[PDB]
């Protein structure tokens, strides 16, 4: 029984990239023109892309020209679809369909389909950081800072007292959490004698979301 | 550059009926037209190609006709396996275009939904998230609209919905909408409402609740 | 001048699949054997896969044979890496490298590399659901919200199955968080509240999770 | 399936030194050996191929020697831009194998870290998440272990670390470890501690706080 199976669907942020694959069972793709088709939320089908035998011709839906690429691997019988600069209206179930019939001709219908893989583009391409104080609470030195959490994507810039405080500052490489959002910390060591007299404010700039936050870090 | 216009968009019928789906092409496509069936969440199934040729295995109750710009799919003797969405398709050597699709459903009398709203449980609130749910129970036909209002401010992008398939016993549908907010936003506002518009109601029904009671 | 760029990196849950691609600028891949290499958190490089000219040879690191497939598309100058049955130890920065030299020989080093794309496999392959009451208040409606589980499916019964009339369990939705959520509801007599007890039984076989939840008025 | 062993694993040196990284192969690989430079966050750069052939454009300060099973990469007159990780590689027609890498760092005197701990902010706790941060400030060398203990129970799988590049001024490193807990978990325990072990410390240092102060 001829079968096709898509792989790679998932959640993508607007603007992101995702690559789908399609594999087969009980026939070889070499003699078949291969196609990608999607079912949009409204329920209708939309032709997305076609790649002929030998990859001689590649054709695309007007809505996706320039953003998608279709490829074939006849030797291991796989088809690929690259999707870049994704838009919310790309959200759909993607099926990989074979052009074929009992006996092949120059123009056959789609006689075998995969079950479909779900591709979901969230509308938000960006999310602004949360900023939390790391309040001071050993010896002549005190450490304080800001925790910049749950933003996307990289990078963010951090300045202290609008740039006046540079000595002793460490802003760590961001790390990617299991949630898919980044977080990092920026800290500075200062004289213990300065708490209560000197004000310290971290200035966080997330240019990708055009977000700015000023956070006063005080004892306790 | 060929626009495929399918008609009607929804076809309500009963078991045993003979029904006709029309497909129109913006320009002549000879007989290069195929018909597919698809059931919810399943892969499409090829039924007819070359306008009137049934593929092997397609029951004889299905037939196709037409040429040029006008094509017809006929189903003589609707069964229960036949309720599904049907898609027409112009196929060319190296591209294709599909119609919008026609959903074939079971005919019944209009029925207004029963509407219910559920606030977030305190347990959920304690963990940082607030889902408010609206239930539309046993209504017909499926097209209905739900709008969330928070303190009478319309919501967007923070709601999801799901619809059941047509019920096996009374041919009705049900729908669930989940509005999701952070603890902060939920606790900033007092009046949560959801408004349902549907062919079975004399006007939109709104129900609401006030936070805390 | 010669450039490569990988696309497709991301965060994936153990056992899942992920496809990476690699494009180039200012040369054609057709004459080059193309390779994939990854840098693991320890800092070392690990050779991952190689595909020769004409796709004649495909070779994989022992750690990934059977799970990864490499492909090449000479006509558009792309290379692909299919990764299936992914494991925590596949977490690394992935680079796409060409075998090349000023004059090509049968065995040249990796002279051009892409900047890399970060692939992260989170350790948990499943997550059990949290269940919350949808509290009621002639015909009343009540139910359970089965939230933040993965992967599908869950099954829901009411009072171990004795209550079937009026029950509707909705298709799950995929939240922007990458976890699923669904609700199951039942309509009951307005006078059954406080007298007849209602307990929804959630089963999440993929995570061997069972959850019973009493839904009472308030 | 050739095993490649680099030596040493970390090489501490000063500007102007002449250093030698060794690569040993578990069986003869003739002269099929290449050397690569890699900078944090950047793509590897090919430095040497065929054991001793310098790639066009690579400064003459780099020189490679060796054969059979033992190979050396020599940098005569270490410069600043040369501080990076170096990987040896056996390359065959259709596969390759790399060593574990050798990190070249700026030599300086051992310096114990200053350790600081930071409870979660009230704002974050209220939002349902608790991040506790442990900071190791200006230490050398890079190897340090940080262990979290919550009410004396050793934690695993719920913390993340980030390390800075060698500091431009004092050649030290700094490190941040963040422990993430649910609000409920955080409130189920009181004493939070982070235990730091490092070559510059006579014994491990434990910094702790009581929830609520």
């Amino acid at each position: 029984e001829v079968q096709l199976v898509e792989s790679g669907g998932g959640l993508v942020k607007a603007g992101g990239s995702l690559i789908l694959s399609c594999g087969v069972s009980n026939f070889r793709i070499s003699a078949h023109t291969m196609n990608w088709v999607r079912r949009v939320p409204g329920g209708g089908l939309e032709w997305v892309a076609s790649i002929s035998t030998s990859s001689t011709y590649r054709d695309y839906a007007d809505a996706v020209k320039g953003r998608f690429t279709v490829s074939r691997d006849d030797l291991e019988d796989f088809v690929y679809l690259q999707m870049h600069k994704m838009r919310v209206e790309d959200t759909a179930i993607y099926y990989c369909a074979r052009k074929g019939s009992d006996r092949l001709s120059d123009n056959d219908p789609f006689d075998a389909w995969g079950p479909g893989t779900v591709v979901t583009v969230s509308p938000a391409s960006t999310k602004g950081p949360s900023v939390f104080p790391l309040a001071p609470s050993s010896g002549g030195t005190a450490a304080l800072g800001c925790l910049v959490k749950d933003y996307f994507p990289e990078p963010v810039t951090v300045s202290w007292n609008s740039g006046a405080l540079t000595s002793g500052v460490h802003t760590f490489p961001a790390v990617l959490q299991s949630s898919g959002l980044y977080s990092l910390s920026s800290v500075v060591t200062v004289p213990s004698s300065s708490l209560g007299t000197q004000t310290y404010i971290c200035n966080v700039n997330h240019k990708p979301s055009n977000t700015k936050v000023d956070k006063k870090v005080e004892p306790k | 550059a060929v626009v495929m216009t399918q008609s009607p968009s929804t076809l309500s019928a009963s078991v045993g009926d003979t029904i006709t789906i029309t497909c129109r092409a913006s320009q002549s496509i000879e007989t290069w037209l195929a018909w597919y069936q698809q059931k919810p969440g399943k892969a499409p199934k090829l039924l007819i190609y070359k306008a009137s040729t049934l593929k092997t295995g397609v029951p004889s109750r299905f037939s196709g006709s037409g040429s040029g710009t006008e094509f017809t799919l006929t189903i003589s003797g609707l069964q229960f396996d036949d309720f599904a969405t049907y898609h027409c398709q112009h196929y060319a050597g190296y591209s294709a275009t599909f119609g919008q699709g026609t959903r074939v459903e079971i005919k019944r009398t209009v029925a207004a939904p029963s509407v219910f709203i559920f606030p977030p449980s305190d347990e959920q609130l304690k963990s940082g998230t607030a889902s408010v749910v609206c239930l539309l129970n046993n209504f017909y036909p499926r097209e209905a609209k739900v709008q969330w209002k928070v303190d009478n401010a319309l919501q967007s992008g923070n709601s999801q919905e799901s619809v059941t398939e047509q019920d096996s016993k009374d041919s009705t549908y049900s729908l669930s909408s989940t509005l999701t907010l952070s603890k902060a936003d939920y606790e900033k506002h007092k009046v949560y409402a959801c408004e349902v518009t549907h062919q079975g109601l004399s006007s939109p029904v709104t129900k609401s609740f006030n936070r805390g009671e």
